């Protein structure tokens, strides 16, 4: 495995997202800003990717999470569709945990998988492109939250999404 | 069935 230092890619970010100056934190603003046009920019779903993706090996990072509904995070295949409304599902190229309806989910499809995992504050995401897995652990005790098994066929990026104005995600040092 | 409202844009 290998610890990675990530920064958010502001050209992928939906123009409603508010990114911290240091490119670690993301929240949802009210209304879009007039940001420059790029094919990589999510124009409808409230998503942003890190600037660095991974094509081989094992990598991990940590994400600090808000306590209110609206976030989801994990990884996305590079080919995830950027223009138009997409489903937030594995078949559309996102593998993520989510806080929605007051509880945590692994976003499996067609039915999400509810978790019983206490309160999440910081989460370790561990991407293994050797065996084909993405796993999530609560940092404070390394308790296993969920593993998706996927034999990835392309470059995979850290993924963050915030669809409600009262919460946040932050890449954590 | 389906998502909550704002969650459709996740």
């Amino acid at each position: 495995e290998e610890k990675v230092e990530l920064t958010l890619d502001p050209d992928t970010a939906n123009p409603r997202l508010i990114l911290s100056l240091d490119l670690k934190g993301v929240r949802l603003g009210e209304r879009a800003q007039d940001l420059p046009n790029h094919p990589c920019r999510f124009d409808t779903n409230t998503r942003v990717l890190a600037s660095c993706g991974f094509s081989s090996g094992r990598h991990h990072w940590e994400v600090e999470v808000g306590s209110k509904d609206g976030w989801a995070f994990g990884v996305a295949r590079e080919s995830v569709r950027r223009k138009g409304l997409t489903p937030f599902t594995p078949e559309e190229g996102v593998w993520a945990l989510q806080l929605n309806g007051g509880q945590y989910w692994a976003v499996t499809s067609p039915e999400r998988s509810p978790l019983s995992c206490g309160h999440l504050s910081r989460v370790r995401v561990a991407l293994d492109l050797e065996v084909g897995a993405v796993s999530f652990y609560a940092v404070e005790d390394m308790r296993h939250l969920y593993t998706f098994r996927v034999n990835f066929q392309e470059r995979v990026f850290p993924l963050f999404s915030v669809c409600s104005t009262g919460t946040y995600l932050r890449i954590w040092p | 069935v389906g998502t909550t409202l704002e969650a459709l844009f996740q």
